[PDB]
């Protein structure tokens, strides 16, 4: 039991912190993150030439550093959705041929992947997917709409979860990598939404899309469990972004409360302000430790789902409180867009919905506690 | 079987037997599977390999019992 | 002690509820609210031909109705800032000639007023205003910047609070009505800010503005107390808007939770959702009663400052929680702009800052409780 | 709509405030409350010679006054359980003969009543009562255990809710007044419990108790709805006690924070303390208004269940926060029994359980909001 | 960075968990904890024959285990006050002769120490101590009252903090070990207080107590900083008790919610109950990680005060919520003393006061964040 | 009848008919009664008097329909 | 005067006298004015009219004392 | 010295000089000491040893300046 980072891990973290300043869809910044190595952090060299094959802790520490120094949270979020919800299930469940075909360009960001499971009637409950996949010889025909696809408009591939056998319920779904050029894909314009402007969100329709069976991830019927495994990656690693974003919020509030004066004292001298900041620091230390613990536990081959769900919940909830408290501390200036504070709340409110709402995280926690 | 009725279904489903289609009727899902797998580990010493979680074995209590025997 | 509205008050409330559907700066909607009578509700007929001269309770009930039916909260906010922070101090402290000159067009909205006290270094603490007013014969020369003026760009008059005597501290400020055409006024473009888009917010600079002494409100030195009296009006009546907006949030969440299904039940069947809605209903009943109590008490000529500060605090805090909970209940759809839900949080976060932050309301409450 | 008390109501409230100082089971204080008129407040003169026949608002205002001035909350609670859960259903559903027989001594407190519905397996869910009542000619035979009976040990009568017809479910229960001298009643010793020491809590067993049918309240099968009506009285009026108790907590914290000094200032000068007190004042104004509103609405013959459940919830939750915050404000002195502060939290934690837990109040609110 | 306990640390933890079942002032249980090694965990063998000389992490892990298995929290608290507030400053600042004289019997619990700093007018602010120590040759004469001394009645020694030079302010106090047999000590009876019944709390008066200068800890004037160092030990290690106590609360709630049924389902099936338990699990994982982090950091010779204050705050606040939520989950049964649940809230409310209130922890956090 | 299935029972009970014993099976309880009474008021203009809430009228949909007609 | 020192200034300002400029030094402000006006009402039975709150009367303790006498 | 006035005392104490008794007047306390020690570390590269925190060195700015020089 220790909280010490290796010299190498510290170096990588400092490298991530410095990279932030070097920064329609911000394609140039996406490619810059590609060159930095963001999309290749957890990809083995075996599958991508400059894939770092980092362990989970090193990977989350670098992501945290980027979440701290890169103010475009939405962009980091797009990148993490691509890496953890798409590249990782490909790595874990793709044939060797699919992995060599897809991972090199995923790893550099030259090609972009989007995760597609939610539908018009499937959100928190994904037990009954209206999107179907029918076997026809060596091919599957995919049919259905996916309603909130991050990276929908920019995606070169969709990881799509579809019902292959209604009667097998939970074990009746299958995962497929669907190339963008497959006839029958249409994508709506990017939604206008509260935050995370750099991460496109789109409706995607699959109208009798034919794909070769080698594009299936895992076996027929494994869809639900592969999706669970990809959410284990995403809920764990993607949320490292917001722990960094919260360190930034906190740093900004401390600076401001030490600089801004009202009636001849810094506002730091009012406990309504300073004790508010103290609680941002508390909730942040807590969320960061929970992340580190979930990432460590995920590396131990035990069921780490409880720790991951607790971390996702604590980070995303702390991030909403951080966004609100930063505005409070900054006053009217925080309400103004030029205050450069009000993106935290807009982005944070996304983080308690995507990857499973807070209510779903508590469902998972309750289940892992053994509650009937 | 007592287990599925008490822990998973609690109230009613007193018609439950070794032929009830567990997957098809939604009795076994992502959450109930976790509890079932823990019970199987506790009660029988068996940790079901990932390859073995499929519609053949989890069709019903009879087929599931068959898998636990094999293991 | 009763909670019964008269037949007339009920009728006016229903009239406000129906008016909502009949709806750069939305000048046409502003004028429609003018024709409805929004800017004349508390103005005596003596000063404006169709001024309603309603009592405080009737006035707040109509405003609540408008806050419920008019989705442009920002517009209502602009209108209430004009009425309660500007028209009321004019009514209460203007010479008879100033009142007859100004109120008829304020009351119809033909002319628009803005309240201007906050500066670069004066926000929560307004004890030391850098804006000065120097007496020169029958005129005052006003000099200084005002930093967050609601209606700044559209204002025909500014109610401006300025230091007339540094040595008299708290009793060394004076209120002035400054016509927009006064040489030496410049106004910055409307700020981009988190919410309340229809209510312009602007920097306003007064560069040696000369105005006749008949434009002073009250006596030299009364500025601080006239400002307190105008905040008593604004903190009480303007916040009626958000009680209506919260009834709308609640109605939308109940409808949605009864309609939206996940896994073959309405989401209303999950207590994480339904108990969340129950607490929105609780906090709303509470905030509404606190408003009614503050408005009633303000009509009694006792110190009603504690009740008003409690109401402002409870309404604005409930409104932030309502905005967040509405998003939670609606899921991704609430995060999307087309979900027509996410304006509540954006607007609510303004309401805990303007008219004195929540921290300042607690300062006032503590003072009225007799805390040293 | 007004918040004005009549001269008479004010006088009665002041009388209640003064009565507090004039104060095993504290039988002498019980009888003193009897002489004051506590148990007769809502009983018509028609049924008890000095019954006040007050309306609901007057009754709750007097109870609030007593909750403020009488430090034995547990005693007030015992008295209110007797009056609202027992005397009121007798008044509302007893035959004329039962009312003349029972109410005169209930009204003075000469006889004491206890309410008995909860069982070993019936608490929040009272749909399936194991206690049975079998008709035998002109008599009923009652059989079963009741598990948490307030006033169990001191009761002269039990209002007992029993299953008369399993197949009629919700409409298969009946209410009975069971005299203490009925052979077959046994009562366990008073439980040791966290608070409310003066209100006995006991297990009561009914072993083939025979009672005459004239002791039935209402008709066979009406038990569930009579119980709901008695909880409407109890949830509304009994909780007025704790609004008074919270005014006392608040008064004590203000006095203490203005008197106690740390490092040459009163602790009132720290916002961690003073803003904490401000929120006690806010939550108290809110809970009091919610009580007044529920009591007024209950007098209007509309469904007032939502308002009553909101009031019960808000009062009892505010009371728990008040108990905790009073300790915080008082420091070690609040932790010591001689600090005379720590009874609030002990008593408050009872108030979120009895008369339906907070979770059940939210169930009722959700239902009255129309949530499916 | 890892969260792995060594085989030895795991073994010790399991030993602590098993020891719980083997259990006026409970002197026999105190001595049993002595034999287990509780008072010797952090004492080097150099100073006490069976002193374990464990590192901080191992020590806190064992204490956590005891807090989980020993239901007498008050007893553990007494023991930790003795060890961390008394034995550790003796170890760190006593002469070699004082250490050999005192530590062997402190380490076994044969002699008991009490920490004494708080006074009638010194609680959260200890800058101005009314207790004085006057040098007279080779002796000091101590004069003053100490108001809330844990272990006051049972103490064989008091660690007493006294003003030696008013003009040196913060650096004008000194620490002394005062033997109980010193003429001039009087001790009041144990206070009746809300919780922690097994930990005596007493007023202690020092009426011209003469002690030899070799009983001074450190140098004249070092009193404030030695006290800070002892609170660093106590705030860090003593609170490990309550993390164990919270694991017990959580285990009890999970068992109960899986066993207790209302209307033919376990109460675990209501999200009002299960999501409440999920949040107890979240807050507990968080508080435990914060403890581990503070203990690790304390072993690194950096300023670990921020981490310790965050841990103390998070643990003690989580413990209050745990006590309240355990009652809620258990219903009336949790309110009854036989429910064996309601000691958590009673004890928890102590934990947010002693070792510095939550408000003081936030003062320290704010200071370590660099807030002015 | 569509009402009881959709609003009160939501999922399943697709066997529900004019003979299903509403009280006996727990379909009508303190909470569902409130929603049913509001529906009856909205859909039929009928406010069921207190005297009329009893096991005879609320036995099933047929008997309840009979009460609403009488009223 | 004891009042201003204890209630309004608490710690120190032990130099305070009947000549200390209350407005100029920020001693009397929107919050302290409320407490002072309540004290004046309690201690002297005098409710200062609005017209009378001005820099002439509130200059210092002497001038304030003069106003309370007049009233 | 600018530091103590701005960071530690903020408003006023514009009479502060190299002779102001820092300990005696309560200017240096457990909290302000932390900020001062951090400033000294940042501004001068000096980490004051524990032995050296005493009333001789922290009497005033002059004596403190003397300690930082020695170190
Ligand atoms: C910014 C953003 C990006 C997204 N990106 C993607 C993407 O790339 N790919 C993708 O497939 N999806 C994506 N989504 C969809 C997202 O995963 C869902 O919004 C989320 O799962 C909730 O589903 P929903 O919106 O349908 O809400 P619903 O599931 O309709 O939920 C509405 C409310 O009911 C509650 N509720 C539902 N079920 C339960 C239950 N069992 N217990 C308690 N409460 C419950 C919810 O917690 C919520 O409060 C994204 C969403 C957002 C906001
Ligand atoms: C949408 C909007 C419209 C506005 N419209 C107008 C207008 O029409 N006219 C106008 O003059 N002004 C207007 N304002 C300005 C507004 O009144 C101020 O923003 C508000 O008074 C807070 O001042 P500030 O922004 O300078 O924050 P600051 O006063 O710098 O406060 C920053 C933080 O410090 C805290 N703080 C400050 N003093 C204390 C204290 N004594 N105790 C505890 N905490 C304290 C605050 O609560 C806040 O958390 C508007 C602001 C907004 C957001
Ligand atoms: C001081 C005191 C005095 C009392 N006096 C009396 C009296 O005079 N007469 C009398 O008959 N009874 C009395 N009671 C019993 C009291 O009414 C019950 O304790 C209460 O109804 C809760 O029942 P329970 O204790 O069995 O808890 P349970 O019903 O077992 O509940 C345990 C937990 O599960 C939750 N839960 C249960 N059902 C639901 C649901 N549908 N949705 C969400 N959550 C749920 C509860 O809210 C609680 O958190 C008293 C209790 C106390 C503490
Ligand atoms: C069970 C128990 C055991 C104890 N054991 C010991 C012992 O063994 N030895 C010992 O010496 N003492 C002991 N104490 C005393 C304990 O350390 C104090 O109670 C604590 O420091 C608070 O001091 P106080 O009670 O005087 O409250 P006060 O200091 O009077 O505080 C009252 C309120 O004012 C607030 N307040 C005070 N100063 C500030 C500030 N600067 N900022 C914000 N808020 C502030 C506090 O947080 C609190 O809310 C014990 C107390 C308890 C309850
Ligand atoms: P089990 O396999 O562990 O399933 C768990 C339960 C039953 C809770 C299941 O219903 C579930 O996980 N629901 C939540 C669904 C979820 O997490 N949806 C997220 C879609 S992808 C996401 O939003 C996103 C953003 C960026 C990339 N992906
Ligand atoms: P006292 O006269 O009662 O003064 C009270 C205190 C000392 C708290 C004072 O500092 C104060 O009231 N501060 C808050 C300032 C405030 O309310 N500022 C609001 C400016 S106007 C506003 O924001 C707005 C929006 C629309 C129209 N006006």
């Amino acid at each position: 039991m220790n909280f010490e980072w290796t010299h190498e891990q510290a170096e990588l973290f400092e490298h991530a912190l410095r990279f932030g300043k070097e920064l329609g869809f911000p394609r140039d910044n996406w490619n810059a993150l590609g060159d930095f190595g963001y999309f290749g952090l957890p990809i083995p060299e075996k599958y991508a030439k400059d894939g770092s094959g980092f362990d989970i802790l090193t990977t989350i520490k670098i992501i945290e550093g980027l979440g701290q120094s890169c103010t475009d949270t939405g962009l980091l979020f797009a990148g993490a959705a691509h890496t953890f919800a798409c590249s990782m299930p490909i790595l874990e469940h793709g044939s060797e041929t699919l992995k060599h075909q897809l991972l090199p360009d995923l790893a550099t960001g030259r090609k972009i992947a989007a995760n597609a499971i939610s539908e018009a009637s499937a959100g928190s409950d994904i037990s009954n997917l209206a999107t179907t996949a029918q076997k026809e010889g060596d091919y599957y025909v995919l049919n259905g709409g996916k309603s909130y696809v991050t990276n929908g408009s920019i995606a070169d591939y969709y990881v799509v979860y579809a019902t292959t056998n209604k009667k097998h319920g939970y074990l009746g779904q299958t995962a497929f990598v669907v190339p963008r050029n497959t006839p029958g894909i249409s994508v709506g314009n990017d939604y206008h939404k509260l935050g995370l402007r750099s991460a496109p969100l789109n409706q995607v329709f699959f109208d009798n899309c034919t794909i070769h069976k080698d594009y299936a991830l895992g076996r027929e019927g494994q869809g639900a469990r592969i999706f669970a495994a990809s959410m284990d990656w995403e809920r764990c690693c993607l949320f490292a972004i917001f722990v960094g974003a919260m360190q930034r919020d906190l740093n900004q509030c401390i600076e401001y409360a030490n600089t801004r004066m009202q009636g001849d004292k810094t506002i730091s001298r009012f406990q309504a302000v300073s004790h508010r900041i103290a609680d941002m620091g508390v909730r942040l230390e807590s969320a960061r430790l929970m992340l580190y613990y979930a990432a460590w536990q995920k590396s131990q081959d035990v069921d780490n789902t409880k720790a991951v769900a607790m971390s996702k919940l604590a980070i995303s909830e702390a991030f909403v409180q951080s966004g609100i408290d930063s505005i409070r501390v900054h006053g009217a200036l925080g309400y103004l867009d030029e205050g450069r504070v009000n993106n935290s709340i807009k982005d944070a409110l996304g983080s308690v919905l995507f990857s499973g709402t807070s209510d779903i995280q508590r469902e998972l926690i309750c289940n892992r506690l053994g509650l009937l | 079987i007592h287990f599925i009725n008490n822990d998973l279904l609690e109230g009613a489903a007193d018609d439950l037997d070794q032929n009830t289609p567990l997957l098809e009727l939604g009795i076994l899902d992502s959450l109930s599977m976790v509890l079932l797998l823990a019970h199987i580990d506790q009660q029988y010493g068996v940790k079901i390999p990932e390859h073995e979680i499929n519609p053949e074995h989890f069709e019903n209590v009879a087929t599931l019992a068959a898998l636990i025997n094999q293991l």
